[PDB]
């Protein structure tokens, strides 16, 4: 059976696992303790599937996750919440200081010397399952472990696995709002290792994020509860197709195959359609057009990035719930017509259907409520090049001065390296500029 | 887990450490007999951090007290909380300082530092992992000046890889509670450039200014003085011991707050202060706590914070809170301030955002600022030392205990490259 | 018949589209307050016997250009053309009377102007550190008398024997440093930590050193024997040895009657973390002074650009690696010279670009 393992990773990373792993529970109908007793009532069924869950013959579920942050404050928050007797209990704790937002404490210092409790945790993982694999890692840039332990973790595994799938689900820097000041110097070294290994990069951010919650969801003070849930519900429907009984379903290896022209434009840039109040909830019709025209606005990008300025290359309409696969031509015809979608000429055929038919549930406590269907767009456009000309900026203006740079050549890592970061970023945007352009006979 | 040894050197040094094992002791619920008779099992998990274990049920602060020359020893003894600290660990000698650097440094304080350092080695050994070298000592002053740095010449020899905050009381430029002051203070800025990582200038004016300006006391006492110092104490260690939404260690600041290795003479504040009874006239929000913090009156280091560009600052909030509300206020002073802040570096302001609040409040904050205005804490010493030393003052009570004249100058010479490595990012470019 | 001669054969074909117009010696020198020396070193023989390309063109006198196998988002293999501009861009086919053309230097003879100099030695393990200062070009016994400081102890001892220079009546005088992780030693006796104070007529003299008023050219370079005796500071490695610690070998200028000193002149050995930090180490005092090296190499580069570009706020008490040298540094009659080994391997390809882009913040433009 197909499947994946779920590596969370930083503070970030363990932060959405905490909601991720709470949405799965509710769906198959796991309690917080391992059983299963919706189906007991029915007799029937393996809906425990084991994409996400291992079973272990006392009747208790087991995930396919595993946690490294370097840091025990996190992590001691799972094992004396309400997820303490669910997990496995090797979540890899094991630092004896945090990480302190750098990339040489981080790749070097610390990251090293526990890795050998994390590789052989992998081992022990993977050979329990028979077919599809695919590495679901969960962290952001910016952050120590997140950027840091990360691109050692790549590293070691893309040579003990190979080819085997990376879907890396990355909360990226806001161009307006930082929580740190150092989060432009990370977030430039860690993408030195996202673009050789991980085969596929979800950025989503934290200010476009906010302005969904604000708008669609009317909630005038969000905390990071109620953000890590609509990533939560975006995760879920792209490892919705691997599960659940759909009438187009769209497998890990189809993602590779469709979102991604060349081997380092891997940058998709995921969307949802979270008009839910749910007192909007009424009021609407909420039908196939409407939403899939729910990512013809810029103010409904997961990414503070702004479509229009730039063209497509290749679009994954992910439906769930009650779709009828006719309407959605209607939804597909309409969009190719308006003008301001811009496509490239390279790319005639444009979109991919995946028709799951199981519907979105709701986690009990806020914050949306039971819609009909949805869809997570996933779009590699040339706009995200300069959502990252904001972040080579903040870069450079504090590269001329020599600032914040002895922590991290005086931590192992040598100072020629933030040169060679530099030197992909200022390439790997000039790839943008390329594509984009057609050519002309 | 992570760990802290706690030093206290100069007779204000265990005067504000006194009054911070009590708030420390309240946040976690212990009495003055160390049982723990907490409301809560979420205040359990990093006792470890501060107080160590003891055989039944009872817990030890990791309180090295270097400052116990005998006239302050059956006070603290005889205190609220003498019944709570190791007496063993009181090292001390006879024949006190003098308020004399030489006096700290050189003569008493070599004989002193061999029984000081077998305490601070048998409580590195008793841990699972250190980090943390928390020193409350003084400027100005004798045993806090000289002796409280012949130990950081000591134990970041011995630990070149810890982070060492010495929270460092400073002289005023009208409250002048010593003579020889500026020597104490050029003598041992001199020491505290090249020998922690980060150090907190506090100063009396601004905590008197605050007792006045806000809180509106009638006599503020010196508990009053301190027992607003530690509420910055333990503000800077909260992410720590308490869990939250997001952490941040006493190294993840020591890392954004510090642009270049010199440059980390910090400004502490705090919020909110305000006088009441029960019937106060406000409302606890995140905009409310924002604007108090960087407000002008209420920093403690008493400089001027709008003469200088904000190098970048932290906010450690507390309580329950909204991200947003942080993320969002914390921009918009950005950019209404943004001469008020240095213009070539991206975001100036961190957020650290814990998740217990304190035992009274339902919310709170600590402005941790590295600032260019600090600039004029030193010129104001650095043009008082000078007219001291022109005429060879007082130098015959230091020359007299060992010294050099050739390092006076030495000292000048440090506290006047901090003021050129000042100058130069507080004008535009 | 090579499997890698496809990214050499673009190599081959670069090397005939610009003008070669390489460096002779003979040529005029200009003033030059600030000099940044890059040698590269020959192809040795193990290398032919490997498959390896060269990829580090000299096209210039100040200008080098280093190439890259890299590949465009079709998978298609071109090259990188990394374009910096030195001073002073030296050929493979240098040999070391071509470097003493610019290393056997003139800078000696601002010494004797009453001006102060220093030089200094930065590279990566096999690129030529080891023919240069510490150890020359000569082979099982790396003895003196090939390389750079055999050459400048002549320009230096022989040079005032001349009766213009011979009636100032001016002697010789040695004093070897060791500069570890914030400690200013002595290669006399190990175990003095000598403290770092200044004067009041602001002069940073390291307190207390020894020197020793010594001697001819045939005595003066023996006395690295004594130097290296106690070979600093504790190495413990696989190719053992390579020094921690930095060292400062000053020759002072200075008559018989003096308490006057004018013409100090100096060579730094910026030995450092040429492999990589060794994290598998659980050693704790590897990791405490391999990373201060860093901050000390991180201190040297800031200093010089503030020198270049000036300001007044000048970088000197970060380190003390600086703040021994800082008299030397801000004489006004006073210049500066850096050196940079290279290494013509292309599996060192990524060590050879850390070194040269260090040798590029003086904010040179490739005007081409
Ligand atoms: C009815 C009510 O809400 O009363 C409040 C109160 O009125 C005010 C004015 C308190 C009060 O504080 C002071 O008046 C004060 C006195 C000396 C030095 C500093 C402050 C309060 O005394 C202080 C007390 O603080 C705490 O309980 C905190 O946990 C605090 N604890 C201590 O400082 C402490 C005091 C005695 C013994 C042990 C601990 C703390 C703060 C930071 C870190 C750890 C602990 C609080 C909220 C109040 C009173 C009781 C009136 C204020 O102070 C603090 C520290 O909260 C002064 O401005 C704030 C705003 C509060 O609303
Ligand atoms: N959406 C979301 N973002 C988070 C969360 N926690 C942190 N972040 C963001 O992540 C970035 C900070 O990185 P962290 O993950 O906190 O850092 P870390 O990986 O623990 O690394 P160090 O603490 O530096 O060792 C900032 O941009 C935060 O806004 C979370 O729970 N949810
Ligand atoms: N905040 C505070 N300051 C103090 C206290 N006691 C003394 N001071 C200040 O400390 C300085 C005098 O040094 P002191 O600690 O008494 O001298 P020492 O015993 O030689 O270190 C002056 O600036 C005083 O204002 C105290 O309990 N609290
Ligand atoms: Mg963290």
């Amino acid at each position: 059976m197909r499947e994946c393992i779920s590596i969370h990773v930083g503070q970030a990373g363990v932060q959405i696992g905490n909601a991720c792993w709470e949405l799965y529970c509710l769906e198959h109908g796991i309690q917080p303790d391992g059983q299963m007793p919706s189906d007991k009532t029915i007799g029937g069924g393996d809906d425990s599937f084991n994409t996400f869950f291992s079973e272990t013959g006392a009747g208790k579920h087991v995930p396919r996750a595993v946690f490294v942050d370097l840091e025990p404050t996190v992590i001691d928050e799972v094992r004396t919440g309400t997820y303490r007797q669910l997990f496995h209990p090797e979540q890899l704790i094991t630092g004896k200081e945090d990480a302190a937002n750098n990339y040489a404490r981080g790749h070097y210092t610390i990251g090293k010397e526990i890795i050998d409790l994390v590789l052989d945790r992998i081992r022990k993982l993977a050979d329990q399952c028979t077919g599809l694999q695919g590495f679901l890692v969960f962290h952001s840039f910016g952050g120590g472990t997140g950027s840091g332990f990360t691109s050692l973790l790549m590293e070691r595994l893309s040579v003990d696995y190979g080819k085997k799938s990376k879907l890396e689900f990355s909360i990226y820097p806001a161009p307006q709002v930082s929580t740190a000041v150092v989060e432009p110097y990370n977030s430039i070294l860690t993408t030195h290792t996202t673009l050789e290994h991980s085969d596929c990069a979800f950025m989503v951010d934290n200010e476009a994020i906010y302005d969904i919650c604000r708008r669609n969801l009317d909630i005038e003070r969000p905390t990071y509860t109620n953000l890590n849930r609509l990533i939560s519900q975006i995760v879920s429907s792209i490892t919705a197709s691997l599960r659940f009984d759909g009438a187009l379903n769209v497998d890990l290896t189809e993602f590779q195959t469709n979102l991604v022209p060349y081997p380092r434009i891997h940058f998709p840039l995921a969307t949802y359609a979270p008009v839910i109040s749910a007192e909007k909830a009424y009021h609407e019709q909420l039908s196939v057009a409407e939403i899939t025209n729910a990512c013809f606005e810029p103010a409904n990008q997961m990414v503070k990035c702004d479509p229009r300025h730039g063209k497509y290359m290749a679009c994954c309409l992910l439906y769930r719930g009650d779709v009828v696969p006719k309407d959605v031509n209607a939804a597909i015809a309409t969009i190719k017509t308006k003008r301001s979608i811009q496509f490239v000429d390279w790319c005639p055929t444009g979109f991919k259907v995946g028709i799951n038919y199981q519907p979105p549930t709701v986690v009990p406590g806020g914050d949306l409520a039971k819609v009909q269907r949805a869809v997570c767009m996933l779009s590699n456009t040339t706009a995200i090049a300069e959502a990252w000309a904001r972040l080579d900026h903040k870069f450079d203006l504090m590269y001329a001065k020599r600032a914040f740079v002895h922590w991290y050549v005086g931590e192992g890592m040598e100072e020629g390296e933030f040169s060679e970061a530099r030197e992909d970023m200022a390439a790997l945007e000039k790839d943008y500029e390329e594509v984009g352009v057609d050519s002309v006979e | 887990m992570r760990e802290i040894v706690h030093i206290q050197a100069g007779q204000c040094g265990n005067q504000i450490g006194a009054k911070f094992w009590e708030v420390i002791s309240d946040e976690h619920g212990i009495d003055p007999t160390g049982s723990y008779h907490g409301d809560s099992d979420l205040q359990l998990e990093r006792i470890n951090v501060y107080y160590n274990e003891a055989t039944g049920n009872k817990y030890v602060p990791r309180a090295i007290l270097v400052d116990l020359e005998p006239g302050t020893m059956d006070s603290v003894r005889s205190g609220p909380f003498g019944q709570i600290f190791r007496p063993d660990n009181f090292v001390f000698g006879q024949s006190g300082a003098g308020n004399n650097w030489a006096k700290g440094h050189y003569t008493e304080g070599a004989e002193l530092v061999d029984s000081v350092l077998d305490v601070v080695r048998k409580e590195s050994e008793s841990c699972d992992c250190l980090q943390g070298f928390q020193l409350t000592h003084s400027l100005g002053g004798g045993t806090g000046s000289g002796m409280g740095t012949l130990l950081i010449s000591k134990i970041r020899e011995e630990y070149p890889d810890r982070i060492m905050n010495t929270f460092s009381v400073m002289p005023s430029p009208k409250v002048s509670d010593t003579v020889v002051e500026p020597y104490n203070a050029t003598l041992s800025v001199h020491q505290l450039v090249e020998n922690t990582d980060e150090t907190y200038c506090i100063d009396n004016e601004a905590l008197y200014d605050i007792c006045f300006r806000t809180l509106k006391l009638t006599t503020p006492t010196y508990g009053d003085l301190n027992h607003l110092v530690s509420a910055t104490m333990s503000g800077v260690t909260t992410c720590l011991r308490f869990p939250g939404q997001l952490n941040a260690d006493l190294r993840k600041l020591a890392v954004n707050m510090v642009p270049f290795p010199r440059l980390h003479f910090f400004m502490p504040g705090f919020a909110p202060l305000t006088s009441r009874g029960s019937q106060q006239y406000r409302a606890l929000t995140v905009p409310e706590l924002t604007q108090q913090m960087f407000d002008s009156k209420n920093m403690m280091a008493a400089c001027d914070p709008r003469h200088g560009r904000y190098l970048t600052v932290a906010a450690i909030f507390r309580g329950r809170m909204s991200m947003k509300e942080v993320d969002e206020q914390m921009l918009n002073v950005q950019n209404k301030n943004s001469s008020y802040f240095v213009e070539w570096i991206p975001n100036n302001v961190k957020t650290a955002v814990c998740d217990i609040p304190p035992r009274g409040l339902k919310m709170s904050a600590t402005f941790i600022g590295n600032s260019t205005a600090i600039q004029e804490l030193f010129k104001r010493i650095s043009e008082q030392f000078t007219a001291m030393f022109r005429r060879k003052a007082f130098l015959h009570w230091y020359t007299g205990e060992g010294m050099d004249e050739m390092e006076f100058t030495e000292a000048e010479s440090n506290m006047n490259d901090l003021v050129s490595e000042y100058q130069q990012y507080q004008d535009a470019t | 018949g090579n499997p890698n001669w496809e990214t050499a054969q673009m190599i081959r074909e670069y090397q005939s589209t610009l003008e070669f117009v390489p460096l002779l010696d003979g040529q005029a020198v200009d003033d030059h307050q600030i000099t940044v020396c890059v040698r590269k070193r020959p192809i040795s023989r193990k290398e032919v016997n490997r498959k390896e390309i060269d990829v580090i063109s000299v096209p210039r006198k100040d200008m080098l250009i280093v190439h890259e196998p890299r590949s465009k988002v079709d998978l298609t293999k071109f090259l990188e053309n990394h374009k910096f501009r030195f001073d002073y861009a030296f050929n493979d086919t240098c040999d070391n009377a071509m470097v003493y053309k610019y290393t056997a230097k003139p800078l000696v003879k601002t010494i004797f102007e009453g001006g102060m100099a220093t030089c200094f030695a930065y590279g990566q393990t096999g690129s030529g550190k080891t023919h240069t200062m510490g150890g020359e070009f000569n082979g099982k016994v790396q003895d003196c008398k090939n390389g750079i400081y055999a050459m400048a102890a002549k320009d230096v001892f022989v040079t005032l024997n001349m009766p213009r220079y011979r009636a100032m009546n001016l002697v010789v005088s040695a004093s070897f440093f060791e500069i570890y992780s914030g400690k200013v030693f002595d290669l006399l006796s190990d175990k003095q930590k000598l403290r770092v104070l200044e004067d009041g007529k602001q002069q940073v003299q390291v307190v207390g050193l020894t020197e020793k008023v010594v001697d001819g050219v045939e005595e003066v370079l023996k006395l690295i024997q004594h130097g290296n005796a106690a070979r600093t500071s504790g190495q413990t490695s696989a190719n053992s040895n390579s020094s921690r610690s930095h060292a400062v070998f000053q020759i002072v200028l200075r008559p018989q009657g003096s308490t006057k000193i004018h013409g100090k002149f100096s060579f730094i050995d910026l030995a450092g973390n040429e492999r990589g930090v060794d994290t598998s180490s659980a050693d704790r005092q590897t990791r405490m002074e391999g990373a201060e090296i860093n901050k000390s190499l991180l201190a040297l580069k800031e200093c010089i650009r503030a020198l270049g570009k000036q300001s007044a706020h000048l970088p000197f008490r970060v380190s003390k690696l600086t703040q021994v040298l800082r008299d030397s540094f801000i004489g006004e009659k006073s210049k500066t010279c850096m050196i940079a080994m290279i290494s013509p391997g292309l599996s060192s390809c990524e060590h050879t670009l850390n070194t040269l882009r260090y040798a590029d913040r003086v904010k040179e433009l490739v005007v081409k």
